[PDB]
């Protein structure tokens, strides 16, 4: 099972709105303590569980809806439901066991996901906006479902979500 | 039976020989692409990587446009479906690679191709990239961008559950006859010398679907793939002049209402999907914006026989307000 979505056609405020969407998600979870912009999360999932597959049905549906023609300004609103609707699998999975790691933890996780995504078992769910500048040279929204190698360092659990915030 | 006539073929040859501007971000030229060239070079370069391709086809509005100009659905976007059993070996990635190395060759002369990575081509010209390998579905997508609105989508489909919505978007027109014509003859296309091209429909018979597109008839099958947009899609045809055929829209016209309420339970949710739909489909068209909300109004009212008014009354009011706010401006 593989689902991968990339979009390089976001507007500056589409990015800026999603960044606010992700930031409230960071504030709502417990916080742990022990150029380019990147913000998002990497959620580990188990596909033999009802919760694992019930999430995929919503994730797969969101990507299908993102594949529509004039569906660009709706990205900010469709994501508002997606990750904040606790009456739904993905919005509920992000309210439970969401953890905020410092950037020294997040950068290794981002970089391995960037490696695992480039070259053709643990099901990972990621949503990742990114900006490259001052000005804005490119804005990218990547989000997908992949089965790969360990990005977590045994430090993450199943249905545990890890926050990404790189600046 | 399925063979396009000299008019329909002329329409097809025109849109596949158009030169479409494919704009690039930052320090990158604009790409001028002929859809027929994309089909050739992609299929040849794919073949050089021992990746097979069954056929190449045209989809949605452009297909409906070649069969009937007057339908009004319009030729706005070009959608090219490459039907290929991409079974294993990460063939979905080599497809991604081949398309990117075709984008490199289409570049204008005078570019130092050595600094151009595949990734820089991606970030320059690509607008969307989607890959789906879940259950029965195996398919990929590379949406090329154009600043002027046109959208040149390249779809690579092994298997896809639902390939249509209504009868008038179901047509798919094979292109292999047309491409072989250009290689074989130096002579141009005439009313007697034109290729034999076969139209097909992913919903039942081509003759049934063609008569619906010609008489402006809203018909569909397998409504279990309906969505909240299904109701909205239904009205978009109805206001463009399309009409139902009077054959048990009873459960259907309730399902679209039923599925639109479920998908959009909040009053705020409904007002945002409606406001978005109006501007993303009828920009500047405030006469068609009004007439849309009026058709959507009447459909929801007469079709939703649902006894409960929590969804009906509040939904019905959002349509009335927006119809007035559109009118009074």
């Amino acid at each position: 099972v593989n689902i991968e979505f990339e979009a390089y056609s976001l507007s500056d405020n589409d990015y800026d709105g999603i960044k606010k969407l992700l930031q409230q998600l960071f504030l709502k979870a417990p916080v742990n303590t022990a150029d380019v912009e990147v913000f998002g999360f990497i959620s580990l999932l188990n596909l033999t569980e009802r919760k694992g597959t019930q999430c995929v049905e919503q994730i797969q549906e969101l990507v299908l809806r993102f594949c529509e023609k004039n569906c660009e300004k709706s990205m900010v609103e469709q994501l508002d439901k997606f990750l904040n609707d606790t009456t739904k699998p993905v919005g509920l999975l992000l309210s439970e066991r969401f953890i905020n790691v410092p950037p020294q933890i997040a950068l290794p996780m981002y970089q391995q996901l960037q490696k695992e995504l480039a070259g053709a078992g643990k099901c990972y769910f990621y949503l990742l906006i990114s900006k490259t500048f001052q000005v804005t040279a490119l804005v990218s929204l990547k989000a997908g479902l992949i089965q790969s190698r360990s990005t977590l360092s045994d430090f993450q659990g199943t249905f545990m979500t890890v926050g990404i915030a790189l600046s | 039976p399925n063979v396009l006539n000299w008019e329909q073929v002329q329409r097809l040859d025109g849109i596949l020989s158009e030169t479409i501007p494919i704009h690039g971000r930052g320090n990158f030229p604009t790409l001028e692409l002929q859809p027929s060239l994309i089909v050739k070079v992609v299929r040849r370069r794919l073949a050089e990587k021992r990746i097979g391709v069954r056929d190449v086809r045209l989809n949605g509005s452009a297909a409906s446009h070649v069969l009937h100009q007057d339908s009004g659905l319009g030729y706005k976007d070009l959608d090219l479906i490459f039907c290929a059993d991409l079974r294993g070996e990460g063939e979905f990635q080599t497809v991604k690679d081949v398309v990117l190395d075709c984008l490199l060759d289409f570049l204008p002369e005078g570019v130092n191709k050595e600094k151009i990575t595949p990734l820089t081509l991606k970030e320059a010209y690509v607008q969307k990239m989607v890959k789906v390998c879940n259950d029965s579905d195996r398919w990929s997508l590379i949406s090329l961008s154009n600043n002027s609105g046109k959208n040149v989508e390249l779809k690579f489909v092994d298997s896809l559950r639902r390939q249509f919505e209504f009868s008038v978007d179901s047509f798919q027109i094979k292109l292999d006859s047309l491409l072989l014509f250009y290689e074989c003859s130096e002579n141009p296309m005439t009313e007697t010398f034109h290729p034999t091209i076969i139209g097909e429909s992913v919903y039942g018979d081509f003759q049934e679907a063609f008569d619906h597109l010609c008489n402006k008839i809203i018909a569909t099958r397998n409504p279990e793939e309906i969505r909240g947009g299904g109701l909205l899609k239904y009205c978009n045809l109805l206001v463009r002049g399309f009409r139902p055929a009077s054959d048990e829209i009873k459960t259907l016209q309730r399902y679209m209402c039923s599925r639109f309420f479920i998908d959009f339970s909040d009053i705020g949710e409904q007002q945002r999907k409606l406001e978005s739909y109006l501007q993303n489909h009828f920009v500047g068209l405030e006469d068609r914006k009004y007439e849309y909300l009026m058709t959507l109004h009447g459909v929801v009212n007469e079709s939703t026989v649902c006894l409960m008014g929590h969804e009906r009354r509040q939904t019905l009011n959002l349509i009335t307000m927006l119809a007035i706010r559109v009118l009074a401006d």
